[PDB]
RNA sequence: AUUUUAAAAUUAUUUGAAUUUUUCUUCUUAUAAUUUAAGUUGUUUCUAUACAGUACUUUCUUAACCCACUCGUCUUGAAAC
RNA sequence: CCUAUUAGCUGGUUAUUUUCGAAAGAUCUCUCAGGAUCGCUGGAGUUGAUUAAUAUAAUUUUACCAGGUAGAGAUAAUGAU
RNA sequence: AUUUCACUCAUAUUAAAUAAAAUAACUCCAAGUGGGCCAUUUUUGGUAAGCAGAACUGGCGAUGAGGGAUGCUCCUAACGC
């Protein structure tokens, strides 16, 4: 396994409820599932969203079980869908999102680098909601249709990247850029 | 440049909405005893015996009782230390404290609980629980009753 | 020249240097001007016990010393 | 740096010199604590004439002993040698600077037959 | 970088070692330091602490006060770390045994012919090492004129401090601030 | 005199067998506790009737900032939490009062669930104990059970066995354990902090806050 | 008494056993499980895995209840969005 | 020189017991050792087979890498134009 | 010569190490370049603690108090509009 | 209201939590100080100011060390060898 390529997201699911009070003798139970860097980070994000959408926090919310309900097969190949909401330096804007990877864990996280590179939206400004599964033909994005084509090809004109072993400073002569 | 007796008391000594008028009839009907904790709350309707600038809303022991006045022992912080101060105010400006009723019922509880506990010879503690972590219990959440919610986008 | 008119800087730090002291909490306080005609009666109360105790002790001392 | 010879460890050599004693020349090199205000040596600025402190103090087990591994004792005549007859292997004798030649000879011979060692044995001869 | 009161060093207040270069007193404090260290006696500990006290904290004890203090147990031994002084106000003294630092000559003579005897602290250590049947006393430490000037300054309300004046006449420190007629009072 | 040596010799074997039987009892207790917790979680897995543990009643707190530029009440909270150096660590019993008083100092510490192996490591390799007399404590490494027995043997919690047996599950004696234990003087992290200036909970890298169960790695990296 | 070297209470076997009288028993008891031959685990792995069919089925049931709940929440979210779109 | 002892562990036993079921399974009845206890000891060379050097100790003078602004003082603030 | 007049003002004020260690607030002052006095500091001493407690705490919790700043309003009063 | 006799309210984890809480408390003698300044947050006058005047906290003064090339006040962090 290679640590450099991998992010640090795993599955979890923790269940609880708001505190049963004298006023609320029989409160209802609720749940929601997001992934983040850590289980604690995801719990904090969940409580922030609970405070923003409803009125409850740790002072009036408790949890009564915890489990790690991982995926059916992490080695699968998927196409899912989520909903993005973010803010710029002058307003707020929303859209949807879909991407392909092996599992939801990185499926959540491939988006942040693109957002930061393009719109300089720091991760504290983006909101992602309602993960589900998308179709392969329903996508109206330009790039993602050729992903599941019947047959496709392109060359490999990327520049070489050798090891620190063989990145020797003084070369006998100039290298080329064809390879293969 | 202005440090009068009632300076800066525009709102502190102002009478509350709907609360204008002299004190109620039986406000004069409180059994005050010596060494009794009591709050000192100014009543601007009564002018004699008015509590001074800083002691409004404070609490202190009763060290003096007169025919219509009360001497209250209130600790006041000045510079580098707290020192005792004896303030003599009329009884309309005095309201019986609610610090000792927290333990009055506790000390009645003692004479009925600790007595029976010892006479039957059990060990039971009485200190306040300062409850933090909730205990562990077996629960039954209904699969029909369980309902799901989710967050919301921008609008 | 102009002088610093006033500032509260460093003041409570100086206070907490030696700490905010508290009254010593003596058990008995003098009642020199505290509700006369009542503690005068208490003064009269004390002598009642004092006289009987003193006479009893003196009689016991004399009867035991012969 | 530190000197480590045998069990004797000296935490610092090249004894401290007075600040500005090099360029200023009525100022003797003997150390003096500089009071000043902006002296930079009391302020302990980097890389300038660090002051002596208590951290440099040598181990009290091996404090006043020489590289001889013995404590020095100065003597004026042969009548100050007796106390060394119980400590001939803990103390080394040293003649006083103002002792004459033949007195020096007659105490050096006494120290020799006493088997105690002398530091300045080759003086005035 | 540590957050401790006075860099985490415990500080003690008061005398550490006696500062009197009196050889017999030095022997006494050495003996009683040994006794306090070895025996578990708070009695010996207190005597060892009191032996190194300053002169103002070893006040004289009068014969009358000694007799009054020891009135309720005559067979016990009084022991004080100060001097014993004669009280002419006492008509008669009887059968008192007391150990003390110093005895005034008249008080010693009076104790002697009253039937008692005067013991020094070496004798007290010799025949009562653990302080059995020995009651230890001390004279009035702050009854001297020095603390009559101490406390609240003379001029504060309800201040009993004695001022520093040349003479106690009407012409000295009596007019303004010491009577209601002139400005204020006290 | 002559009887004294055998009198003191026999009590050694008496206490030895007493504590041996007690170690048998606590071994039985660890086995029973593990079986009970696992079976109570498996019962939750069985049906739609959940089970859990609440907040574990004990947290481990590590200071993160120095001794300069701190609010007075933050300094007081540090003082009465015994967190006085930059890399000090303590065990804190968890309740409403102490959790509230620690929330005011949260931006200068990181704290979380210690777990059993980590508490054992901390006590065994970094555990120091106040063996001296009251207010003269004279920090000393454990290295034995004699001092633990001297301070707690009359209170029958003598032994580092018992101290771990007691610190993990916060039983009736936490006073005489936490206060008896010297504040842990931890090393800097082997791999380093992420950002002491930012919370562990912000999306950007950060350190301070409640790591919950994620502090075991930090502790055994700092140990 | 004089201070000696603080022996590592985790790696020094003698001092660790002196601290924990049960440590040697626990270590030997675990070393026995380690010494248990590969044949036993090879024969018993299938039995242990097949004895947990009920447990994995119950876990699957709970997870599929979660999945159905998520799907129905998706359905309700879409119905509300469609209703309020016009 | 009247706790580097007691125990703790290990070895060689032995006693009985015990249970994970035994070649690092566990505990005393008893013994003898040893250290993993109870903060470093051992082997071989060299100094060296000399009375002071080309070595070793030290002083001094030169460089070199990094650092280093005149002190005293008034001052909130001095290297101060 | 009185006279080494006085100066709330300027400058100077001589060995080492160790330990503790500030204030530039306040009241009064023919006071505003000063002084006195509180406050901060050191030294000395006693009473204590030395009994993992009690006193105690720039901390929290529980219970109970007092407020009218932020905010909010013109249909709730005044002042506007 | 005071006094004296009875009984007795966990006191063997401590009438809530935590606490290098007695490094406490008190007294005496006395030095220096009594021109302050800066930073975050709040705020008054001013068009504004590295301006003038205030509140809280922390620093500079009185203090160096690593970093911000550079810098009395910024970040880390305060100092025996």
């Amino acid at each position: 396994i290679d640590n450099s390529l991998n992010t640090n997201i795993h599955q979890y699911h923790i269940v609880g409820r708001a505190i049963p009070t004298a006023k609320d003798k029989n409160p209802n139970v609720y749940r929601m599932c997001i992934f983040a860097k850590n289980d604690t980070n995801a719990k904090s994000r969940f409580w922030y969203f609970m405070k923003k959408i409803n009125k409850l926090k740790k002072s009036n919310g408790e949890l009564l079980a915890c489990e790690q309900i991982k995926e059916r097969f992490p080695l699968r190949v998927k196409n899912y869908g989520v909903l993005l909401r973010y803010d710029s330096r002058t307003g707020t804007h929303n859209m949807y999102k879909e991407f392909r990877d092996t599992t939801k864990e990185g499926a959540i996280a491939q988006l942040y680098s693109e957002m930061a590179g393009r719109h300089r939206a720091r991760a504290s400004s983006i909101n992602i909601i309602r993960i589900s599964e998308i179709s392969s033909s329903l996508v109206r994005r330009p790039h993602i249709k050729q992903l599941l084509k019947r047959r496709l090809r392109f060359p490999a004109l990327h520049l070489p990247t050798l090891q620190k072993e063989y990145r020797k400073k003084f070369a006998s002569k100039r290298p080329s850029t064809y390879r293969m | 440049k202005s440090r009068g007796k009632r300076s800066g008391t525009r709102y502190k000594f102002s009478k509350k909405f709907r609360k204008h008028g002299e004190c109620t009839a039986n406000k004069y009907l409180e059994k005050l005893n010596y060494g009794d904790y009591v709050d000192i709350v100014c009543d601007s309707t009564q002018q004699k015996g008015m509590p001074f600038n800083y002691y409004h809303g404070k609490t202190g022991k009763i060290f003096h009782i007169t025919k219509r006045g009360v001497g209250v022992l209130v600790n006041k912080r000045v510079k580098h230390r707290i020192e005792q101060k004896k303030v003599c105010v009329r009884i309309e400006h005095v309201r019986k404290s609610r610090c000792n009723e927290d333990f009055l019922l506790r000390k009645i509880k003692n004479a009925e609980l600790i007595k029976e506990a010892k006479l039957k010879n059990e060990h039971i503690n009485i200190k306040r629980k300062t409850e933090g972590p909730k205990p562990a219990a077996m629960i039954k959440v209904p699969p029909s009753k369980i309902i799901t919610i989710e967050p919301l986008p921008f609008y | 020249a102009k002088s610093k008119n006033h500032t509260n800087h460093n003041q409570n730090r100086k206070a907490h240097k030696n700490g905010i002291k508290k009254p010593k909490k003596h058990k008995f306080m003098s009642r020199k001007g505290l509700d006369p005609n009542f503690f005068r009666n208490q003064k009269y109360c004390l002598k009642g016990i004092q006289k009987k105790k003193k006479e009893l002790k003196l009689k016991a001392k004399q009867e035991k010393n012969n | 740096a530190v000197k480590k010879v045998g069990k004797i460890i000296k935490k610092r050599t090249k004894k401290f010199t007075r600040f500005q004693s090099n360029r200023f020349m009525r100022v003797k090199p003997a150390w003096r604590k500089p009071r000043g205000i902006d002296c930079r040596v009391r302020r302990r600025y980097k890389g300038t004439n660090l002051m002596p402190s208590i951290g440099y103090g040598s181990n009290k087990k091996t404090k006043f002993l020489l590289p001889n591994n013995k404590y020095k004792y100065v003597v004026k005549n042969v009548k100050e040698m007796e106390p060394l007859i119980m400590n001939h292997t803990k103390y080394c004798v040293q003649i006083a600077h103002n002792v004459s030649s033949k007195k020096r000879k007659q105490i050096i011979e006494r120290a020799k037959q006493m088997n105690v060692s002398v530091i300045n044995a080759k003086a005035r001869l | 970088g540590i957050a401790l009161k006075n860099v985490g060093r415990i500080k003690k207040h008061g005398r550490k070692h006696l500062v009197s270069k009196n050889p017999y007193l030095r022997l006494l404090v050495k003996l009683y330091n040994f006794l306090a260290r070895r025996t578990n006696a708070n009695f010996n500990k207190i005597i060892a602490k009191r032996l190194i006290m300053p002169k103002r904290y070893r006040p004289p004890l009068s014969l009358s006060k000694l007799q009054y203090h020891m009135a309720n147990h005559p067979n016990d031994i009084a022991v004080v770390v100060g001097s014993i002084t004669d009280d002419k106000r006492l008509f008669s003294l009887k059968q008192l045994k007391v150990c003390a630092l110093r005895f005034t000559e008249t008080a010693r003579k009076r104790i002697e012919d009253a039937g008692g005897e005067c013991l020094t602290f070496d004798q007290l250590a010799l025949k009562y090492p653990t302080g059995k049947k020995c009651v230890l006393l001390r004279g009035p430490t702050k009854a001297r004129t020095a603390e009559k000037h101490f406390g609240k300054a003379p001029g504060k309300p309800k201040s009993k401090a004695r001022p520093y004046v040349r003479s106690k006449g009407r012409k000295f420190e009596k007019a303004r601030g010491r009577r209601k007629s002139r400005a204020y009072k006290k | 005199a002559a009887k004294k040596i055998k009198t003191l010799k026999l009590i050694n074997k008496k206490k030895r067998n007493d504590l041996r039987q007690r170690t048998l009892r606590y071994e039985e207790e660890y086995e029973s506790e593990r079986k009970k917790i696992i079976e109570l979680k498996r019962e939750a897995r069985k049906n739609n009737c959940f089970y859990r543990e609440a907040e574990k009643k004990v947290v481990f707190v590590i200071r993160l900032k120095g001794v300069n530029k701190l609010p007075p009440k933050v300094r007081s909270v540090f003082r009465l939490l015994r967190l006085l150096q930059v890399h000090n660590g303590v065990f804190v019993k968890v309740n409403k009062a102490t959790k509230e008083m620690l929330k005011i100092v949260e931006p200068y510490v990181t704290y979380g669930y210690p777990t059993l192996s980590t508490v054992r490591k901390l006590l065994y390799k970094r555990g120091y104990v106040r063996v001296g007399k009251v207010r003269r404590y004279a920090r000393k490494k454990i290295q034995d059970n004699a001092d633990i027995s001297k301070h707690l043997g009359k209170y029958n919690v003598h032994g580092i066995e018992d101290m771990v047996y007691q610190l993990y599950t916060c039983g009736p004696v936490f006073k005489k354990v936490n206060n008896f234990l010297w504040a842990f003087k931890l090393k800097p992290p082997r791999k380093g902090f992420k950002a002491k200036r930012h919370a562990f909970n912000e999306p950007r890298p950060g350190d301070w806050g409640n790591r919950e169960a994620h502090i075991n790695e930090l502790i055994n990296r700092m140990i | 008494k004089k201070r000696l070297q603080n022996k590592n209470s985790l790696t020094n076997f003698a001092v660790r056993c002196r601290l924990n009288p049960a440590y040697k028993l626990l270590r030997s008891l675990a070393v026995l499980r380690m010494r248990k031959s590969i044949l036993e685990k090879s024969k018993n792995k299938k039995e242990k895995r097949v004895q947990k069919q009920i447990q994995k089925k119950e876990l699957q049931k709970i997870n599929h209840d979660y999945y159905k709940g998520v799907a129905k929440a998706v359905k309700k979210k879409k119905k509300r969005e469609e209703k309020k779109a016009k």
